[PDB]
């Protein structure tokens, strides 16, 4: 999925949030890793995206 | 402005806090409910569960 | 001159009141009462408190 | 910070989800208190220092 740069400490396990709760949640007991990174070349455009 | 991060001025506030040891003053936006008496309940008294 | 058995009695009721004393204590824990801990902490450092 | 400002908060409700929630801070870091158990906690002696 694709979220803004400041969001990437919500997708964690056991974290309240709006892309948390109504998005994307993960187990207390999740195991697996996350990636993140910027887009801004690609996933971005002069007149907004 | 012109210089790079570690250096740019951070803005740090400290909440400093004491846990359940006075009557407290400053609560969360939980609803108070009803009290039952001589009935076995789940309580939470200002964060006492 | 019945202070066998009155100690007999003592040793049993002194070991229990002694149990009973020991759940005022911390360990190494922030706090001696379990409903704190959930209450304050995420799971990760809960569990270990 | 040699003279920082201290201001006692008391007699409120604090809605700290609202704090929690918006994202434009970097630096979130509790403790001795979980970050999204403060909704649901009462509190005294409180201070921030700014």
């Amino acid at each position: 999925f694709v979220i803004r740069g400041d969001e990437v400490r919500q997708i964690a396990p056991g974290q309240t949030g709006n892309i948390a709760d109504y998005n994307y949640k993960l187990p207390d007991d999740f195991t697996g890793c996350v990636i993140a990174w910027n887009s801004n070349k690609l996933d971005s455009k002069v007149s907004g995206n | 402005p012109t210089y790079g991060v570690g250096h740019q001025p951070y803005r740090v506030v400290v909440l400093s806090f004491e846990l359940l040891h006075a009557p407290a003053t400053v609560c969360g936006p939980k609803k108070s409910t009803n009290l039952v008496k001589n009935k076995c309940v789940n309580f939470n008294f200002n964060g006492l569960k | 001159a019945l202070g066998k058995l009155q100690d007999v009695v003592n040793h049993n009721a002194q070991a229990l009141n002694t149990l009973v004393k020991q759940l005022s204590s911390k360990f190494g824990a922030i706090s001696s009462v379990l409903n704190d801990i959930f209450s304050r902490l995420d799971p990760p450092e809960a569990e270990v408190q | 910070v040699y003279a920082w400002n201290r201001k006692r908060i008391s007699n409120c409700v604090a809605d700290y989800s609202v704090l929690y929630n918006l994202a434009p801070f970097f630096t979130f870091k509790c403790y001795g208190v979980s970050p999204t158990k403060l909704n649901d906690l009462c509190f005294t002696n409180v201070y921030a220092d700014s």
